[PDB]
């Protein structure tokens, strides 16, 4: 309500799995699309997922995330105080999106078949290259009815629900296995070890307007604060704050 | 002991 | 019953302007921001804008073209029939638009210049680079007190005022200066000279199953309208549409 809430990931598999998760989720955020605005803003965000999964195999790191966490849950088994009840529950939807995310097909590929976005990816790396002299088979797709349009995105979505499960749970998991321990940095200096951590969490206050910039080293690391106002804004002596390595 | 424990996995 | 308006510019020139038209257009088009979605569909409209500005000369084009639709409204001056009101009402409006752009400093000055757009513009050409750890800056900015976001947003607006007057009456004028009129393509093929014209405008039903195919050079122009159906639909023999040379 009073805080602001940053992420930062300690190695390069967790910063993929951020920039997916955020990819996805901006996916449905405008829905429906009805305007060539809203199309422009569907079709850049799978463009962006199509380019990253291109660089490697998502599928085998995140199936490796799954059963790390499967092995981390049962752990938790027989200490006093543990709704093992709960446990079990999240060891099987592991298991579930494993499976699920083994038996689908290559993740995007029915998105990189689809005619249209293929058309549409071609002309995002042009700055005005998008308008409807240039996308007039978009711009007929846009006139369509409602209905048909919901259609084919409910579908385009729909294909990534294989990798949409597990992302959210690995990252869900993750986010909650580690507590926010209160820190203070002062003159805007913090310096701490991470050990086997993938995700940095810190809730800043939101009238301090600051923001951490942290600079990664080996398992440890350095936050540098700064103002979102360089012209204006303050770094105090004393900074209390909330971190977390999960 | 008890607070070692992620909150999302301490119930009853 | 359902008409499909398709825009094709005859030149660079035109082809210009149609595309700053959008985006322009865009930047009021999901306003109040709010989230990430709202802010980056702003930031990127604005940068592909500031693309446009540095690779070509719209100030000047635009200048010249406020100086053409001046002279040919001036024609219409004394001619009866003409309401004479009417035209030195336009002409005045085109020489206040030119002139207030003429005083205005570089197009897109006050935008560049800017500490923020800076920022977000440069995290544009990285699929994932537009999240909260890529860009902690723009995080903060979406939890400021709304007046503030509204004040940047607005004077941000406003410092394409002078381009956006002048853009819009251009194009007004343009589109009046030739009206929409029947014609009949055979195979799927049209095929006329444009001589003196920057834009055409097509009007083709929606239940056509047929995109437009619009090529140009030099002084003539191609329309090829495709079916839908990836040639397993049929191209009728006579399609009757609207087209108009402006």
């Amino acid at each position: 309500q009073t805080q602001v809430l940053f992420e930062h990931p300690l190695n390069e598999k967790m910063r993929t799995w951020l920039r997916i998760e955020f990819l996805i989720q901006q996916l449905t955020v405008n829905l429906p699309i009805v305007d060539h605005a809203g199309a422009l803003h569907f079709f850049r965000n799978v463009s962006e997922l199509l380019d990253v999964f291109e660089r490697g195999e998502v599928r085998t790191e995140l199936l490796k995330e799954l059963d790390r966490q499967q092995r981390k849950l049962q752990t938790w088994i027989g200490v006093p105080g543990v709704d093992q009840s709960r446990i079990e529950a999240l060891i099987q939807q592991l298991k579930a999106a494993g499976s699920v995310l083994i038996s689908a097909p290559r993740i995007g590929q029915f998105l990189r078949e689809d005619r249209l976005i293929a058309l549409v990816r071609q002309r995002l790396s042009i700055p005005g290259g998008c308008c409807s002299f240039d996308l007039p088979t978009l711009h007929i797709w846009l006139h369509l009815p409602q209905a048909q349009r919901d259609s084919q995105v409910e579908t385009w979505i729909a294909s990534l629900n294989p990798l949409t499960q597990a992302l959210t749970m690995v990252l869900d998991l993750i986010r909650q296995s580690a507590p926010f321990r209160k820190q203070t940095s002062l003159n805007g200096f913090y310096q701490d070890n991470g050990g086997d951590a993938d995700l940095l969490r810190l809730n800043l206050s939101l009238d301090s307007q600051l923001y951490p910039q942290i600079s990664g080293h080996k398992s440890r690391f350095a936050i540098r604060f700064m103002p979102l106002d360089s012209e204006n804004g303050q770094v105090p002596e004393r900074l209390d704050f909330e971190l977390a390595c999960c | 002991d008890y607070l070692d424990i992620p909150a999302f996995l301490r119930k009853q």
